[PDB]
């Protein structure tokens, strides 16, 4: 107070006494800052102004200024500096311009950048027009030079152009051939550089570079290493689509090779990372400060790290040669260790790393530990430093982020990096509830792309076996009096937790987490588990969580991949559905692809991404085995998941498993699971669940049980186990009476589940219509909803009652009564119910078609048809992209008869025009449905509706719109009716995204050259008499030239540049000239050829003269050819 | 009377508890939960009772309560309509009552990678704001209008809306952070300083001066805004919608 | 650096001052909590003048330290924390963690800042308002409303930076201006009040987040706090003068209050039911000059308050009547009747239970008893009700307010009288409603109070018949009480009462109660008066009233005789000040203000007294 209050005086009191300047000189030399800082006070405000009607006094404040400008540096500091050094006297207009460019112009912080260059213009605009005498002594001879030459040798005269030619003002005043090699230059050009600025146009430019030379491109020290992930990326879209990719290929031989490279730089021997003063171990630490210490190698690593994380996200989608060989995989699993420490040891010394080198160092980590090849690796003895040091740098970086000094992480031989990770790792798997549960009230500090990374990890290095037994205990049981001696091969293997310490319900809860959260990590822990369960079951309330507990780890086998790994595994599904006989035809094998596409980008935006860990898009996977088995890829399951459950969620719903699969996979005319005895698990729990509900068990169990029962009957293999499940509920039926309160809801879908899978006869299985239709009569939903996936299984492939058709209508009319009323309002009402009322209707109205038909199957379409267009409050969307995709299915299977299919092709066009760009892109898969199902100026109205979509869409849609509708246009008309309305919408103003229409007029023309339109296309190119040329934006206008002569181009290696061209859609740089130039004299000579067009095309060009450059030097090309 | 509306949200919340225990508190890979469903009857019961006998800020309490609920079980969506839901009911008379359950319906749209969803929201916040908030609001408003602001700024950054379909609201304040002449509003100058950079960093295609931005504003913004922020940067630098 | 260099030349030793603030820190961690407790009061001791040192970086680390102590299962250990977070200046500390670098990374390197006012305000005081110990609860409460006035908030229009903010907190002592220069309820202000807009936009963060809290409470607990903090800003920070931090004038957070009021577990803790009974009086009394016109309550005109203030009286009046029911102890069975309502009779079981057990014990002293306070606190909010009603809403239901103002004045006779008065306000229409018709570091270190200075010295040189049964009780327990706070309320009603115009000869007919006010001067003048400096004012202004008064047009005391009174007070006794002065101020007042030649001699003697 004291020292700014004084400063803020003598200011005020200089102000006053301005006829002397030594107290003037003293207070600029010594304190510029401190006036910068106070120069918002009216003393000091008045101080600058009188500093500013001083020659002397303003270059004083200039020269302390360029003294003094360290400290200027911070944004608020530079831009009080800036406001002081605007009003300085013309006097010092040579000086204070010298200050700026030299000094502040190259700014990270781009508005200071913006200022500068404003205050610098009108520097250079007041020496120009002052006087030469003066001007030319303020800029002397070589300092002038000096500032230009700062300016081009840095890239500083393209950002500031204006600053660039108002200098040359004032200096003024004061005195090839398109081939392959061409191609790789003009690549490399672009790609050796080291930049993130178009990493995807990077990707497909050197995509084109041939595959005999591509490895050797990829792998010189100048290759671009922010490109190996979008060229992996790139590649793996053409080994998805069926090919082989030599980018694929190339780019995975360069990334494993640089990763054996940086490993190869890590010290021999390592040790254990830990944070708290890596300096007394030994010198490797002085090695570890020097390795990513600096900046080459650290601004490598998370580089190096985003191309494994690519790499390592779809190995488990690749052909088999094309996965990481055994020899690198200790490799890898040092680089992820190596690269996490990187991030720490930044963390430690230059605060937070950077939000993609975390993501990319916790992307290497959590994919590493999903592979067996890597588990295997790091989870053995001679790689325990390595887990250890695992552990250490996630707790590290969680604490660094999550966690303020003053708090705690949670708030209610052996060496010591044992126990710490150990005692680390039972922390963290503690946190998952609180501190990383997504959504809950202590996540507010984890910035939420980290903390899926995090749960993921943690659980991956929580099943460890250097640390997995430790966490397996509950902390309520070291509370207790419970400390054994353990030892395991490291020191660490307890015994599990004694039944004694399982009886009260706290422990036994935080156990039940525990293995619930871990999994089980062989068979052998599954079995312990198991007999702990048991030995438990054998008590007030303890029955319940035992029998919960035992079904949710007898669920945990079902999981497809990774037998019991919830880090890598979700529980497996088969739907009723059967994949759709329309495609796999001529067109139903191209609305595959247009809608597969879609498909993606549904998944990307709205799926809740549960079986999915790390950040990449495209990563979207069905738990479905083949089941004639390996995991059907997502695109051969494109409408078959269940249209009830949520788009991407994984978790356990009623009708996981269709009795289609259950009469195939173990056929059971109408062994065990991954490396566990499930059968045994199986047999077991029917016979005491067979002789406990019907012998004073209480009605809390009985539910219970029965909800036990109705889940684990997915395991169940052979046909006397439904039959004892169905004996058994049935017994219980007759044994416990109406009251229910909570029974009917496993009751009555379990009854009707065993029913169906017994290939349901009016033998025994008749008596389901009762209860069913006495179900659908309730007071609570819950009820009524069993009964609905009752319905379902029993619809699935059972004909009722073999002789009685009435089911249908008693299902028929409840549905046509219950969904009639929700649609005016779909909040008030259960997500749940709706979802599976629309199931059991899509399904009546796909597989029984002959009993629905007045009533049915045309009013549901208005029922889907008034959900779809209700508002985005009213209708959520998880009912809206499931009534929409059960339309899509209703429509692209041909089992509707045409007023319904007709009144559905025609609710598609009122749905696209939403601005939720998730809704668009649901409707935008109907639209494309109902047209290549139904298969002329309605397609005309469709393709206008599509370029709109483009032009008022937010980028994501537009550049999927953009990637659909080249095949649209050449599959649903002829290109002629197109061709103009595509160029118009390429050539035009109110188009926000020429880059995208430039890719599609590329598409266009490429596809020309297919049945022989190699002439239309320079036809149309010729039709740029009005069009083109005439483009305000002559940047825009010459840009808009080379890319249609790209576009339009018969010759290889120069339709290959045309991402090279979209890289820079404004950027009149000479390069992009000669490149202009060198495009339209390519297309002049082979193209045009005719005499008289080639005259036709040169005197289209002078008539916008630009004897500048644009124009003029093609004309000059034209007239040398 | 209200003691039936006490009964009822004391079921609920008992409800609740178990729905927690049952999925959260013990994981459960076996349970789809039915107390959620029992819960959420109980609420709407309790909520019809409250708006019968003239409680609207009951029942949005008990509303908010449900949306809390739904959040911590990893359902954002139908918590944020919940959310709005108990906005709405306490908007004429409780407008920072309102913005806080706006702000969480915003969040839990953020949770749902909603991103239009939050961006309106956010919009809505900042006009109540600015209407109930008296330039120079009263600092219970300020708060949110600081909060709304910088998000409003980080997800037109992100969605980048093309010039046709672009509010006034929204290019009000984008116009706001392009720089001319010698301004910050309610935001410190600091954060407006970055704010600006970054507004023009995303706009000339600058992926250097974004990383810089992105690692000089991360002590600056909330966990929230942070993510926002490295949203930005990787739809810079690998934009959403390629397939590749 | 001088001192210890001094001392340690003197005596030799080469002790740090930084070297007890690691014993503290490592104290702070202790296993057991008494000494954890001590450590506090250590911390509480020291931590402000650390703070204020070149070892500020320290007293940050201890304010870091302490916060973890808000878990403690021991509440005094908590309440100790409360307290010394209250003494804390956030101001400074903002200035020290705008200064600080390495400290917001704290120990494991943490990336972000320290937010220390956020936390201290969020996590632990309105956090311990949701504690389950009341005293835990009140502690926080007071703390809360310590901490209002010094909590530096960002971009505010009176402080910039925190330096600027301490620099006027420095300033606003010791450059003070030296300058200097029909009965309202408590709660109404009927002028601009212009308030620091600094103060301002802290107290409605602080409203807002307690508000907040108590919006979204699931705990009872929490509920009882915030609904105490709210009481007791509304208290220590009025909703009339304060009227911007709380929100608006109050339409929503009464309503909000009102609905608790209409809980079913609410209104059965006392404590909490009185807390939400003022400040639901409070904010509806706050709206009075912008919510007033010059049907049913029709002085309002704002119409979205109306039916808050008609459930307010009715809920007030029906509580009211149950405790006259459980005074004059008759069972539950025409508008504050209770008997055909469940939660009111649950609130008469509540309130029976604690007057049969005050009616057993002997604490006279007892100040915190939970019936005396509640019937206290409804008495209060209704009286400051009555000031917006006129006789409209009132004429048709004094009656039964007077009849129970008969029962629970044996019990709360001042609060009692308070009501009668506001009773003969409304009924005499004398109430409200009837009555209604860029500065940073030099503006305020210099440029400001040399302003003031320098333009201060350059202007330097130019239904009564309903009343008589509680106005004798009142007069009655006069002469027969010792309290002297129940004397100052009857001497204000008799003064009311004279300026209404009632004659005396009706109350006093045997000139009895002047007589025993003029026999208390006798004990006043002694000395034997227990707290005469109370009662010596109103004495006096209810005698000059009278000297007014006419006996059948004969004086009844007159101005000399009280003349006399006032110099045998002064001439004979002790402090001027409390005895003497507080005397002559009504006959200063009401002779040269408010007044054919015998009155020349009176200001004359008067002016010789002054001297």
């Amino acid at each position: 107070i004291v020292r700014r209050g004084a400063l803020i005086l003598f200011c005020d009191y200089v102000c006053q006494n301005l006829h002397d300047s030594e107290h003037l000189t003293w207070l600029i030399v010594n304190h510029i800052q401190d006036l910068i800082s106070l120069s918002h006070e009216p003393p000091v405000q008045d101080f600058i102004s009188a500093v500013h009607r001083n020659s002397a006094a303003s270059g004083l404040f200039i020269q302390a200024i360029q003294s003094r400008c360290e400290n200027l540096s911070t944004p608020t500091m530079l831009k009080k500096t800036l406001q002081c050094l605007e009003g300085i006297h013309l006097s010092q207009s040579g000086a204070v311009l010298t200050l700026y460019v030299d000094r502040l112009l190259c700014t990270p912080f781009r508005v200071l950048a913006r200022m500068v260059d404003i205050l610098a213009c009108r520097r250079v605009e007041m020496l120009l027009a002052a006087n030469l005498q003066s001007s030319m002594a303020q800029l002397p001879m070589e300092e002038l030079n000096r500032i230009q030459e700062y300016l081009q040798s840095s890239g500083l005269a393209q950002r500031h152009q204006r600053l660039y030619s108002l200098l040359d003002r004032f200096r003024l005043s004061t005195m090839v051939s398109p081939d392959k090699d061409w191609y790789v230059h003009l690549v490399k050009s672009q790609c050796w550089t080291r930049s993130d600025s178009a990493l995807l146009e990077g990707a497909e430019l050197v995509n084109r570079i041939p595959a005999e030379d591509m490895n050797a491109f990829m792998m010189n020290s100048e290759f671009n290493l922010s490109l190996l992930a979008p060229c992996l990326s790139l590649g793996m879209s053409e080994i998805s689509g069926g090919q082989k990719s030599a980018l694929f290929e190339a780019a995975r031989e360069v990334t494993l090779a640089r990763v054996s490279g940086t490993v190869q730089q890590l010290p021999a021997v390592h040790h254990v990372f830990q944070p708290e003063l890596p300096a007394e171990p030994a010198a490797y630490w002085s090695k570890l400060n020097d390795l990513f210490g600096d900046a080459a190698l650290y601004q490598s690593l998370p580089t190096l790290a985003r191309a494994l994380a690519q790499y390592l996200v779809v190995v488990s989608k690749l052909p088999s040669h094309l996965h990481l060989p055994p020899e690198k995989e200790k490799d890898i699993v040092k680089f992820v260790v190596a690269t996490l420490e990187a991030l720490s040891w930044h963390l430690i010394h230059e605060q937070i790393p950077l939000s993609l080198d975390l993501q990319a160092g916790l992307d290497c980590c959590c994919l590493a530990l999903q592979l067996p090849g890597l588990w295997s690796v790091v989870s053995s003895t001679e790689f325990v430093t390595h887990a250890c040091s695992l552990i250490h740098c996630v707790h590290f970086i969680l604490e660094a982020v999550a966690v303020q000094p003053g708090e705690q992480l949670l708030s209610p031989q052996n060496p010591k990096y044992i126990t710490a990770a150990c005692e680390m790792v039972a922390e963290m798997v503690e946190s998952l509830q609180s501190v990383l549960a997504l959504g809950h009230k202590r996540n507010s500090g984890v910035p939420a792309f980290l903390t899926p990374l995090l749960r993921n990890i943690i659980i991956s290095l929580a099943r460890l076996p250097l640390v997995n037994s430790y966490t397996r205990v509950p902390p309520l049981v070291w509370k207790l009096g419970w400390s054994p001696k353990p030892g395991g091969d490291f020191g660490t293997a307890f015994p599990e937790i004694p039944v004694e310490f399982l009886q009260e319900k706290e422990v036994f809860k935080e156990f039940i987490y525990r293995i619930n959260t871990l999994g089980w990590t062989s068979r052998t822990q599954f079995e312990e588990t198991w007999a702990t369960l048991l030995g438990v079951l054998v008590r007030t309330q303890i029955n319940v969580l035992a029998v919960q507990a035992i079904t949710s780890l007898v669920l945990s086998a079902m999981t497809v991949p990774v037998a019991g790994n919830p880090a890598v595994s979700c529980l497996e599904q088969q739907p009723r559905n059967k994949p759709l006989k329309a495609l796999d035809t001529r067109f139903g094998r191209k609305l595959s692809i247009i809608r597969g596409i879609v498909e993606q980008e549904i998944q990307a935006m709205v799926s809740k991404r549960e079986n999915i860990a790390t950040h990449h898009l495209y990563q979207a996977w069905d738990p479905v085995p083949s089941l004639s088995g390996a995991l059907i890829s997502h695109e051969k399951l494109l409408l078959q998941i269940n249209p009830e459950r949520e788009l991407g969620s994984m978790s356990y719903k009623l009708g996981q498993v269709s009795i289609h699969s259950v009469w195939l996979g173990n056929s059971i005319t109408p062994k065990h699971r991954a490396g566990v005895d499930i059968h045994s698990c199986s047999q077991f729990l029917l016979e005491l669940y067979s002789r406990w509900i019907l012998p004073r068990t209480p009605a809390i169990l009985i539910s219970e049980v029965v909800r036990s029962l109705l889940v684990v009957s997915d395991l169940f293999t052979e046909r006397n186990q439904f039959e004892l499940m169905y004996v058994t509920l049935t017994e219980l039926r007759r044994v416990h009476p109406s009251e229910d309160e909570i029974l009917a809801q496993y009751l009555v879908p379990a009854t009707c589940k065993a029913a169906a899978v017994l290939g349901m006869d009016k033998a025994v299985a008749e008596p389901v219509s009762r209860l069913l239709e006495s179900t659908l009569r309730s007071s609570h939903l819950p009820s009524r909803v069993g009964a609905l996936h009752g319905i379902l299984y029993v619809l699935e492939c059972d004909l009722l009652d073999d002789t009685a058709k009435q089911l249908i209508p008693v299902i028929s009319d409840y549905l046509l009564s219950n969904l009639k009323g929700i649609a005016h309002c779909v909040n008030i009402h259960s997500q749940q119910h709706v979802l599976v009322m629309c199931a059991t209707a899509f399904y009546l109205i796909e597989n029984y078609p002959l009993d629905v038909g007045p009533e049915f199957s045309a009013s549901i379409i208005q029922m889907c048809g008034v959900m779809l267009s209700g508002s985005e409050e009213s209708t959520p969307s998880i009912i809206y992209h499931c009534a929409l995709r059960g339309l899509e299915r209703l429509l692209l299977s041909e089992q509707l008869s045409r007023l319904d299919a007709e009144s559905l092709v025609k609710l598609s066009v009122d749905r696209v025009n939403v601005h939720s760009p998730h809704r668009a892109m649901a409707a935008l898969g109907l639209m494309l449905t109902c047209m290549y199902t139904g298969k002329v100026i309605v397609a005309m109205e469709r393709v206008s509706v599509l370029f709109d979509r483009i032009r008022k869409g937010f980028p994501c849609e537009a550049r999927v719109v953009a990637r659909i509708l080249p095949q649209f246009l050449d599959d649903f008309f002829p290109p002629q009716d197109i061709m103009n309305k595509v160029i118009g919408e390429f050539l035009s103003n109110q188009q926000p995204y020429p880059q995208f229409m430039a890719t599609v007029v590329y598409k266009v023309f490429q596809t020309l050259h297919s049945t022989g339109q190699s002439s239309m296309v320079r036809d149309w190119v010729m039709l740029s008499l009005s069009n083109f040329t005439q483009r305000a934006p002559v940047a825009m206008a010459t840009w808009s030239l080379s890319c249609f002569f790209v576009s339009a181009s018969t010759s290889p290696w120069v339709a290959a540049i045309l991402p090279h061209v979209i890289s820079r859609m404004g950027k009149l740089e000479q390069v992009d000239v000669n490149l202009f130039c060198l495009v339209a004299t390519d297309f002049y000579r082979h193209q045009i050829e005719e005499e008289l067009d080639r005259r036709a095309f040169q005197s289209v060009l002078e008539v916008v003269a630009a004897p500048g450059s644009p124009y003029h030097r093609l004309l000059t090309c034209l007239r040398n050819v | 009377g209200p003691g039936e509306a006490l009964a009822l949200t004391e079921a609920a919340r008992l409800f609740l508890r178990q729905e927690r225990d049952a999925r959260q508190r013990l994981v459960c890979p076996a349970a789809y939960g039915e107390p959620l469903q029992a819960a959420a009857s109980a609420l709407g019961a309790a909520v019809r009772l409250h708006l019968e006998l003239g409680q609207p800020a009951a029942a949005a309490a008990l509303c908010l309560e449900l949306a809390a609920a739904l959040r911590d079980l990893g359902q954002p969506a139908a918590a944020a309509g919940h959310f709005q839901r108990a906005a709405q009911l306490q908007l004429p008379q409780l407008p920072l009552a309102a913005l806080q359950a706006l702000g969480e319906a915003a969040s839990c749209q953020l949770l749902a990678r909603d991103y239009t969803g939050a961006l309106a929201v956010f919009t809505r916040m900042q006009r109540l704001a600015r209407e109930h908030g008296s330039p120079a609001a009263l600092g219970a408003f300020s708060d949110v209008l600081v909060r709304c602001e910088v998000s409003r700024v980080l997800l037109l950054l992100l969605l980048q809306p093309p010039p046709a379909k672009l509010l006034p609201e929204h290019a009000q304040t984008l116009e706001k952070y392009s720089w001319e002449a010698f301004s910050s509003g309610q935001l410190p100058e600091e954060l407006f300083l970055l704010l600006q950079s970054l507004v023009m960093a995303t706009h000339e295609k600058d992926t250097e001066a974004i990383k810089s931005l992105q690692v000089e504003m991360w002590p600056l913004l909330t966990a929230e805004q942070n993510h926002l922020l490295h949203l930005v940067l990787q739809e810079t630098i690998s934009p959403s919608g390629q397939g590749v | 650096g001088d001192w210890m260099g001094t001392i340690r030349t003197l005596t030799g030793n080469t002790f740090s001052l930084a070297d007890c603030i690691p014993l503290l820190r490592k104290t702070l961690k202790d296993e057991s909590s008494v000494t954890c407790k001590l450590a506090c009061t250590a911390v509480r001791n020291c931590v402000m003048s650390l703070c204020s040192s070149s070892y500020s970086e320290l007293g940050l680390q201890l304010i870091i330290d302490v916060l973890t102590l808000r878990n403690s299962s021991y509440w005094l250990v908590r309440t100790e924390l409360l307290e010394t977070l209250a003494e804390i200046d956030f101001r400074l500390v903002s200035f020290l963690e705008a200064k600080a670098e390495n400290l917001h990374r704290g120990a494991h390197h943490y990336t972000g800042l320290l937010k220390l006012q956020e936390r201290v305000l969020n996590n632990v005081v309105i956090h311990l308002l949701g504690d389950e110990d009341p005293r835990v609860r009140h502690v926080a409460a007071a703390s809360l409303i310590r901490l209002v006035p010094k909590l530096f908030y960002k971009c505010d229009q009176g402080q910039a930076d925190p330096v600027v903010a301490v620099a006027r907190d420095q300033s606003s002592v010791y450059l003070k201006l030296l300058m200097h220069e029909t009965r309202i309820y408590r709660g109404y202000n009927l002028l601009p009040s212009i308030t620091d807009v600094t103060m301002e936009n802290n107290l409605s963060r602080v409203i807002a987040a307690v508000s907040h809290e108590l919006i979204t409470s699931t705990t009872r607990a929490l509920t009882f706090g915030c609904c105490e903090a709210l009481c007791l800003l509304s208290t220590a920070f009025p909703v009339c003068i304060w009227s911007l931090g709380w929100h608006c004038c109050t339409v929503g957070m009464a309503t909000m209050i009102l609905t608790l009021l209409s809980s079913a577990w609410f209104p059965l803790d006392l404590s909490a039911h009185q807390d939400a009974l003022i400040l639901a009086g409070n904010l509806l009394a706050a709206s009075a000059p912008k919510s007033l016109r010059s049907e049913v309550w029709p002085a309002l005109g704002d119409r979205a308050l109306v039916p808050m203030v008609e459930q307010l009286f009715s809920h007030l009046l029906k509580v009211i009547n149950i405790c006259a029911h459980v005074l004059d102890d008759v069972a539950p069975g025409s508008l504050g009747s209770f008997y055909h309502l469940p939660s009111y009779l649950k609130l008469h079981d509540v309130l029976k239970a604690t007057h049969a057990n005050y009616k057993v014990t002997l604490d006279l002293q007892n100040s915190t008893e939970k019936f005396g306070g509640f019937l206290r606190s409804a008495l209060d909010v209704l009286s400051q009700i009555l000031e917006l009603a006129t006789l409209q809403d009132i004429g048709k239901c004094v009656e039964e307010i007077l009849g129970y103002l008969k029962s629970c004045f044996s019990r709360e006779p001042m609060m009692a009288t308070v009501c009668v008065q506001q009773l003969l306000k409304t009924l005499f229409g004398t109430n409200l409603a009837s009555q209604f018709d860029r500065p940073g570091l030099y503006h305020y270190c210099f440029m400001a109070p040399y302003t003031h200075f320098t333009q201060a010295l350059a202007d330097a040189s130019l239904h009564i018949r309903l009343f008589e049964p509680l106005v004798i009780k009142a007069l009655k327990q006069y002469t027969t009480t010792t309290c002297v706070q129940l004397q100052k309320q009857v001497l204000d009603l008799l003064a009311q009462l004279v300026q209404l115009r009632v004659n005396y000869c009706l109350l006093d007919s045997d000139q009895v109660f002047i007589g025993f006010v003029l026999k208390q001067f006798e004990y006043i003048e002694v000395g034997q008066f227990r707290e005469s400096e109370a009662i010596i004012p109103n004495i006096f202004f209810f005698l000059v009233l009278l000297s007014y008064e006419r006996y059948h047009s004969k004086q009844i005391i007159g101005i000399p005789k009280i003349i006399q009174l006032c110099d045998g007070i002064m001439a004979s006794g002790r402090k001027a000040v409390t005895h003497a002065i507080p005397a002559l101020q009504p006959i200063v007042h009401d002779l040269f203000v408010l007044r054919g030649k015998e009155l020349e001699t009176q200001k004359e003697v008067v002016v010789s007294m002054l001297l």
